């Protein structure tokens, strides 16, 4: 029966699960992202305070590894929550009508408010092809960091190159990736209150998109 | 783009407000009607609701007259001002001709009061259906009066949300001339015959005449026989 | 986007809400009529419906006077009123001047009644056709009755859903004063050779007068004669 | 995005829905007439139709007194109700001046009638035009009113789908006070010159008055000869 | 796209503008009533406000008669209207019967009223709900006029921000007959329980009637005893 | 965005509907007048057109009076619809005063008329501007009289297409009361210097009074000297 | 005769084939999505408790292509079956008016989520021309993971490279990749929740787009 | 004249030409589009329970070679059948008109329809630069089939490259390209059905896209 | 003078040239697109019933390159014939109005209608840009034919390669641009069989796009 698999659907997920994952947002999630924008902070100044040479070209920095795994794993954990919330939204779209959509398009905005937090969480490479704005690093930061770094390292190892610039190219590398993990943070933050906010103004529209008595009006 | 408007046709030839106010007698509760041996009578299902209303005024079953009555389906506001409507022209009909003569014109003026609204801009149709029931000069009357104001004399029938599976019952079942008592019990069967699964039919309202009778309704023990 | 009101001419010049309103007068069941030697008789196809339902009020034809009659095609609470327009304007033609002197002129109380709502905004047009028929001081009738208004005298017409095939048989198949009978089954081979293929013919029915006579409907028995 | 209101003009001050009308009267088949040595005529042509219409009800050309006629082109619906209005006002005309004295106001009346409704919103315009012609006081008349309203005398004019090819002839071959056959034949090549190739032109209805004579209609026999 | 007039329907058939009349009764605060042994009372919370208002002028519960009482919510400005609208109906159906001989036409003056804006274009609905109750010549009464104009007679409910709460709590709680007292404080019991957490609820206005007896409006301090 | 609405202004505060109406007046062709010694005389443009028009009816220059005149340029239906109000209030005028007294108050008449017509939505204004001229108890008059309903006075004007450079030649070479012949030819010239290269000007109709006469019309031949 | 086309076009596709499409989806099809998450979760800790070298480079780890391939199997099956769904939905999309369209627009909305479902199932690589949602792997899942690890594979083996970062950016296509994997299940499993309540909310207007009773108007 | 070549025009490509296609659509096509998605199911399992290695890049595997080439000439076939209906509904458009297109805008709506399948049955490339649905292959299989396995026998025939992800890789052009011929004859059977559909729905507006009976109306 | 330079324009070009057009398109061009389309059909089997090496990556096949370019030829007569109209129509657009357009949007669709003609006549390589029809070859099928065969030439001939995938894209390089020239002579017949209907209804309109007779209105 049609009836018993749309109420095991909404069973299954429903809306304590969805605000459990809202209330991980509102606190643990938060500090975390904090805690990754702080020790971005750290490795920053620690790139900062040094001049390379063929040395630093030899060795991964394990503590950048560290932090962009940090990072990487929060992205993952944010992102597999917002699912979440939109499978609890998703499966309570009703039937489709002409008229009546009042909490429907509440349902539509909070997605699309999920869809943008989604979309800045999943990664993305310089894509140059969108006019949009550029999405900070996302899940591939450890990816995009040993590719780019990998290529100079190539270039400056083999004989080896001469150029200065390809060796501070490599130090700004360094210095960007973690300048490019504490601007993704900071806005991963202004997201994640958005949607946190988004939710918990408009979460009975977003459970019970319309509400019925016709039996008051129609009898 | 053109459901909008009352006074808009559509590439086939449809109004399709005028559909509309037919979908909203379409989610109104089902109540059916038909004649018999010397007299009609009246079903209507009613899911029953709070305890503190009055009774006496949720019946969807009213008296226009000592001789005629009726029963509604659709927007209960509409629903009440159609009653009056039919209540006020069966006063008229009465003073004009000494009697209530026929049946068949007091569904006429409601008939085309209704009709008139499907026609100019400015005014929305009514969303109710009405059955109207009775006895006249000729004899047992049995009408429906959907909101396009189309009249037609039946034998049987319902309006509401059951109405196609109790005239679907009532088209292969119905024989008449039943004696009032199994006239009443095939017409419990059609009613119950449209619920959904798991539904159980509550107390429904009933009423009918014979002929040389005035009306009169079965009181919830009367009904609840037919349980 | 100029379909959308009554009052709003194309850039051809047409006025396409008049012309959806025929079209709603298209999905209604065909009905033809013809005269012939002395006198006029109609033809009206009905799939049979719901035993439930009084018979006596699913004529498409109808007598607007013992001398006047008429079936229409299209909505059907449009058609009720309409002929209800009819009747009233053939008593007021008889009562000043005596008697239904001529058909034209109940046809033209009919006809810009029905022109006047193609024209001013806020009201939509009657999605109905009506074939008039009768006997007068001159003789047989025959007119037809569109949704703009236009009216015009013809030996032979369909409307509905069939009209373009019967009005085909017709053109080439209709010979002037055939004696009843022969004029009747005539209209019966006509009404086949509109039907889709599958589609058996039911009971249609009809009715004639002729001249110095009044008004008869074929009773289903002697329609039956014909199948 | 301005050709959807009658009430509103453009950047060049056009009034495109007066203008759709005049398109809805170029649909409309071609009629024509002129006066001549002691009276005036009328011409019109008519592609042959079902021999099921009674020939007495699709005559473009229609006598609004003994003393004036008039033609029409465009909707039929509006034509109809206007050459109603024609006669009517004929009627009114001669009860408060004892005769139609003069056929121009007459034509006024028309006229102010067709103008008005080029005016006012939530009316649209009538999609016909109209060509007068008969004996007064003053001798032989020939207007045109269109569907803005617009009346101008004539020595000879069309209407309808050809005006511009008939106008066209008549312009460079027409001649004043020819005797009432030589004019005829000259309207007929008139009318034949304005149809299009292959086309053969069939029998048109045309009838004319002399000074001090009431109407006759040509019959088709007496037309058949200039064929 | 629907919920812009008050004359259009919806493909499920529902007036939106209407319900949402409906929802602006539900922005007012919580007004309940209920019958007893011999008589009625009604009871509306107060959120109290400046102590610069005059408080003769914030009360809820107004009397339309010595024997008519009721209390509205929703829009103010509509509210007052409205028991203007009551008192002057009260009025003219005293002068024509001599007396306020039933309650229930009254409140059907009130609710034609307004229904009929619920079906006009170019008018917008009541947004307010009332409660009537009284004595009459059968006794206790107690309706409620929603803005589409439905009446209901009851034996408990409410109106406003509350009213599904109320309705909840008397429909498992209330027991008719209640001498006077006992039934107030169950009223204040189902008003209490329709706040919010943390709110208290502050002094609300409450009034009664007994058989043969005229109004009373308890003051604040036997109000107070109920706290 | 703003000129669809009669009653709608702009940013800057403008009406354009209005304004789109007096460009409807600038497609039609140039008409001047003047004052001279004693008397005032009217000029109007006119390509000759179709021989089969009588001429009587093609008239721009029409006599309101024996002493009132005017000539129009624009919409020729409601042009002809102006020069009848004028004439009506003409004779109103000559029946409450015994006599045309001034001309000014028939062209108030006029001009009020053509002015509400500005003002209210769902009438459109006249697209039609009018120059009267004529002899009272005063002495020569020239007045003009626009879509909006604007009257001036002037001692030389013309309005239609060439209006502005009329005006440009007459505002350079104007001199008061010049004998009538005089002023008519430099009346031509103005008439000239208005036409297209290439264009040579055809016969014009031309008018006049003087104090204490009638009006006359000069004849085609009376006309032809002045070429 | 056409009518019998239309007719063994729908005898052939019908509603009770759809409804299976949807009651594999509501029960077989998700927990085979759970276990590949779950397979991916565990694959990807797998990799993160190790370090590589030169070795790891000589052969492709063969529990991770088993993983690829099961996700590969599982959006293939998933295509073919939204295509049932599919096709019983096009084959009933009535006769073109320019009115009567109400469950011909949930017509249109459905097909619009089934193609949101397929484009997100269908594969992509990393396109850099679009502004919307990157498409998680999809099909090509296994061919993206075997072609940049062989790239890498090359500039290690060859002498070989010297670069640590492409030895651990080797490593990261390990993790990164099943880490795709899983994203990839998660959003699987809410768009095909949120399709299967599409379907069992719409399906009445799905297979009669529009009712007629006309003979009750028109006669 | 004008009207002889316009009647030479729709004499020559007429209805019962269209709708002899939609019977051989609706009988030949679509059973032969099952029969390459069954060699598709087979020569997939043929690849699947394989193990490669320098042999199997030293020779073209001929049975998908004709599984290509027959898919191939399916889609040829099918888009020379669809320019017949585009070709007898485009030379039926008639005057452009402002308004009394009721049955014009069926012909835009079925002319659409078939765009999309002709849009989706010739060929294209891994394009990298649409947001909407990636196109299953089309005309050019067997062209990108031998050119994306060309690149990996290049690099695996030469000395050779010890890369094993390579070799796979090989192996999954193998299985992969016969998986999107199996997705492509789904969607072109799902397609091809509901273009069978509009046109025996919409015949009658795509013929006669106005009717004229003015003659009762304008005399 | 100005109305001097206008007629100067529309004299020279006039409705009988592009009327002229129109009658070549009806009958010449027609067989002549039919002409090359059976010669691509024959030239595409006897590439297919052939099995190449390293003598036919050495001579370049005349045949085919005798295909490409009548099918050259054509686009470019076509498209300048379409020019030709495009002239006629463009020099007749009047002065422009907010108003009184009837005709002026019957000249815009038509102009619209030959813009499709000739951006599916000239030429484009895969762009790999757009996301709606790809352009059948146009103007550059012998130039994109030659660039993509000297490709695979160059890496035949040179030591050569080894690659048999290679040999056999030489093979469909040859068999995929014939039928790519006879897909796009299939549907080059559609879109001037389109084009010519268009014209034939509608050249009133594109003659005269407004008629005044204003002068019975305004008086």
């Amino acid at each position: 029966k049609r009836a018993a698999l749309i109420q095991n659907l909404r069973d299954s997920y429903t809306e304590t699960s969805s605000f459990a994952v809202i209330e991980e947002w509102a606190a643990g999630t938060l500090q975390e992202i904090e805690g990754i924008a702080k020790a971005a902070v750290e490795a920053h100044g620690t790139i900062r305070n040094s001049t390379y040479g063929r040395a630093q070209a030899e060795k991964s920095p394990e503590q950048l590894l560290g932090v962009l795994q940090r990072y990487q794993d929060l992205c993952h954990n944010v992102y597999c929550q917002a699912e979440t919330i939109r499978t609890v939204i998703a499966i309570r779209i009703p039937e489709h009508k002409e008229a009546d959509n009042l909490g429907v398009a509440v349902q539509h905005a909070v997605l699309k408010v999920i869809d943008e937090l989604e979309i800045k969480t999943l990664g993305s490479g310089e894509k140059s092809g969108s006019g949009g704005a550029p999405t900070p690093i996302g899940m591939y930061a450890l990816r995009e960091y040993l590719s780019a770094r990998s290529t100079v390292e190539d270039k400056l190892l083999g004989g080896g190159s001469q150029s200065p610039s390809l060796l501070l190219e490599l130090r700004q590398i360094d210095a960007d990736f973690m300048l490019k993990v504490e601007l993704a943070t900071t806005h991963l933050s202004t997201m994640v209150r958005a949607v946190i906010n988004a939710y918990l103004l408009n979460w009975k529209k977003l459970i019970q998109p319309r509400g019925g008595h016709l039996d008051v009006l129609y009898r | 783009a053109y459901d909008r408007a009352i006074t808009v046709f559509s590439p086939d030839g449809r109004l399709f407000q005028v559909e509309y106010a037919r979908e909203a007698v379409k989610k109104g509760s089902t109540a059916l009607g038909m004649k018999f041996a010397n007299g009609v009578l009246l079903i209507s299902d009613k899911k029953v609701r709070s305890r503190l209303i009055e009774q006496n005024s949720i019946e969807k079953i009213q008296l226009i007259d000592d001789y005629v009555a009726a029963v509604t389906s659709g927007l209960v506001a509409d629903a009440r001002v159609l009653v009056d409507f039919a209540r006020i022209s069966a006063q008229q009909e009465k003073v004009t001709y000494g009697s209530l003569v026929n049946i068949e014109n007091l569904v006429k003026r409601v008939a085309d009061q209704m009709q008139q609204y499907t026609q100019y801009g400015g005014v929305r149709p009514y969303g109710v259906s009405l059955i109207f029931a009775g006895i006249d000069q000729i004899g047992p009357r049995l009408f429906d009066c959907d909101p396009a104001g189309t009249i037609n004399e039946y034998k049987a029938t319902a309006i509401g949300s059951g109405k196609d599976a109790v005239v679907s019952f009532l088209e292969r079942e119905y024989k008449e001339n039943l004696p009032e008592k199994e006239a009443v019990t095939l017409g419990i069967k059609a009613l119950k015959s449209s619920l959904e699964e798991g539904e159980e039919l509550k107390a429904p309202e009933i009423a009918s005449i014979t002929v040389g009778n005035k009306y009169r309704i079965y009181d919830q023990e009367e009904v609840k026989k037919f349980l």
